[PDB]
C-alpha cells in the first residue's frame, strides 16, 4: 500500500511552515507515506545542531510515527550506483543526499513527492509530484 | 466427532468518559503511538493534531548544508 | 491504524489494537482533548513529583555487594 | 520510540538519585526525558537493594517508580559478545574493573549509548566507551 | 519445549574435554537444551583471552547454533535479586555469574544442567541435575 | 461459487549425488546453520559432527576466573 | 531442525526449510562427508583465490567521487 | 552468526585492496574470514565506481565476489540517528569530513563496531568510535 516517498525538501518546506494545502495532502494519503533513512539523518542532524534540540525532536518524532522509514539496502545503493553513472554520462550536477534518496524511490518503485521538481527531473526511470 | 472449547478474543481498551468523549461523527478513529502516548484522531483527520500544535524553533534547518 | 469506537457499560470506549497497545504497567492514563482529537498518556509519571514523592529508607543500598 | 534512547545509567548514579534525590540530576532528567535507559544488570542490582533492606515493601514501591519512567534493556547477546571482549581488553592491561560494571559497559558499547555514571575514573579504562558525569 | 539451562561450569566442561556420556545425554535431548547469554559472555571471554581466539570461537559458533541462547531480561533479574538475599540471610557464598544464571532459569521454570551440583545446591525454587 | 488457482509452494534443495549420498538407514535428518554453511545429519545423532572434531586448544578456560 | 529426505531425477537429495535456507547467491555448494554426517559450503569463497583471481580494470575508482 | 561480526570497512580500504591485492590485508583478510562487513553506502560507491569505468562488465564481476565473502549491513533508522548527532558534533569543532565517511562512521558506532580504514586521521575526529589500519 506503500505509493510515495517524501524527499528532504519537502519536510524541511512542511516542518518548518506548516502550510495548509500540504494537510489536506497529508491526510487523504495517509497510510500510502515513507521517507528513506538518509532523510531521517538530515531531520535529526537539522534537530541537533539547533538551538531547542529536544523540543525539535519531539516535534520529528510525531512526524516520523505517522508514517514508515525505509532502510537504505543493498537494492537501493545498486540503483543510486546506475544513477551516478547515468549522471555523470552528462553535465547534471545532483547533491549526494538526493542521489540516494532517488535510487532508493527507483529500488522500491516509489513516486518521489518533493518541494521543487526541477532536481529530480533529470533521473531517468521515476515519477515525480510538486505538492508545495 | 471432536472439537474443543476456547475463550472469544480480548482487547486492550481505554474508556472516555462524558466530559472527553467524541463526537457522534466519528464512529471510526485511527490511534498513533508516540513513544508511551498515543493519539485518537478521526479516520481522516490524522495530520490535524500535528499541524496546529507541534511548533519548531525558528532556527531549525535554515540551511540544510548538503555538500 | 485504523479502528473502531464501540460502547461498554455506561461510557464511550476506543478499541486499542495489538501493535499500537500500553504495556500492562498502565491500567490509568489521563487523557487531554485538543480539538477533535484525543491524546492518552499514562498517569503519574512526572520527575518533579517522583523527586517529591514517597523517600527511600535510610539503609536501603548503603552497601553496593559487588563482588572483586 | 526506541531510537530515541541516548543515555544508560549505571547503577551508582541511580543509586547516587535515587538515595539523595539531588538537585543537579533533577534537572538533567527533566532535560533528557524519555532519553533515558538502564540494563536489566542494574535492575537486578537494585531490586537486591530493596529485597534486603529494613523496608522491602516500601523501597520496592519507590524503585518500580524510578523504573516506570525509563526503559529497561535486555541483556541479549550483543551485550555479551561487548562484554567478553572488553574482559579481554582488560586483562591484557591489567586494569581492575567490577564484573556488574564490565557488563554494563559492553551492553552500552553494543548499542553506542552514552554512559551516565558517577565514577568515570572506572569506565575510563574501556576502549570505544562515552561517558558524562551529571552529579 | 524447552527444559534444560546449561550453566557456564558444564560448558567448559564439555567444551575441553569433550566426554563420551555427555554426547549421550546431547543427542537425547537435542532441541530443549539452551543457555542464558552470561554464561554466553563467559565462553566469549575464554576464547578472547586464550592463545587461539578465532579458533576457538569457531568451536564456540557450532556449540551455540545447536542450542537456543537465552536473553537476561527484567524477569531474570527480579528472581536474582530475590536469590541474592535469601542467599544473605544464611552463610552461603555464591558467585556473581551463578547467581545470574540460576536466577534466570527459576525465572523460566527451567532445570539447571551443571558439572557440580553443590554449589547450586543452597538455593530455593529450583532443580538441579548432575551430567558429569 | 468461485475460488482460485494456484501454485504448490516449492522449497529450495541441495542434491547429493551417490559418491556423497547418505545410507538407507537414514529417513529424517536434522539440519543446522552454522555461519554460511549448513551441516546434515541423521536425526538422532545431531552432536557427533561436533564431538569428533572441533578442537579447542589446551589454554582454553584453564581458568575461569569468576570474582 | 528435522527434516526429511527424499529422491530427485536420479539422485538424492535434503529437504532445506526456511529457517535454514540459503540465500539466493548460492546456486553451487561443495559437500564433504565426515562419517555419517554431510556438510555443505557455498562454492568458490576462498580469499587466496580470490586475491589471485580476476583483476580489476587500470581506471576503476581512480578518483572516489565523494563531494565536499 | 550475526553476532560474529567485528569489523566494518570503509570505502577507502576497499578501494585500495581491490585495486592493488596487497600481501599485507591479504593475510588479516585470512586471520578474520567472516567477521568483515561493510555499509550499504559503501556498496553504493563500489558499484558506482564500476559502471562508470571503461569495462564495467568485467568490474561488477569482480565486486560481486569480492561482496560475496563479506556482509552488507542496511543503513537503518540507529545508523542514520548517529550519523545525525556526529555531523552535529563536527559542526560544533569545526572538524570537516566528507558525507559518505560521515555516514559510515554513524554505522559503526550505532554497532560498536570497529572501522577499519585506510585514512585514519579523518575518521578520529568522531567520539567514541575505534579504528585500526590494515595497509
Amino acid at each position: 500500500m506503500l505509493k510515495f516517498m517524501l524527499d528532504t525538501n519537502i519536510c524541511i518546506f512542511t516542518i518548518k511552515n506548516k502550510p495548509a494545502s500540504v494537510r489536506e495532502r497529508f491526510n487523504l494519503n495517509q497510510g500510502r507515506m515513507c521517507i528513506s533513512s538518509v532523510t531521517l539523518m538530515e531531520l535529526i542532524y537539522g534537530a541537533e545542531k539547533s538551538q531547542m534540540p529536544e523540543r525539535n525532536l519531539a516535534v520529528i518524532e510525531g512526524f516520523v510515527s505517522r508514517i514508515d522509514v525505509l532502510d537504505y539496502d543493498a537494492a537501493a545503493a545498486t540503483h543510486t550506483g546506475q544513477i551516478r553513472a547515468e549522471l555523470a554520462r552528462q553535465g547534471r550536477p545532483v547533491g549526494p543526499f538526493d542521489q540516494m534518496i532517488a535510487g532508493h524511490a527507483r529500488s522500491r518503485g516509489l513516486i518521489i513527492v518533493t518541494n521543487n521538481t526541477r532536481e529530480f527531473e533529470r533521473v531517468g526511470g521515476l515519477r515525480t509530484e510538486d505538492w508545495s | 466427532m471432536e472439537t474443543t472449547v476456547f475463550l472469544s478474543n480480548r482487547s486492550q481498551a481505554v474508556r472516555l468518559p462524558k466530559a472527553v468523549a467524541l463526537p457522534e461523527n466519528v464512529k471510526r478513529v485511527e490511534v498513533i503511538a508516540v513513544g508511551r502516548t498515543r493519539i485518537i484522531t478521526p479516520a481522516g483527520e490524522t495530520w490535524d493534531e500535528w499541524f496546529d500544535g507541534h511548533s519548531v524553533s525558528a532556527d531549525f534547518m535554515d540551511n540544510r548544508e548538503q555538500p
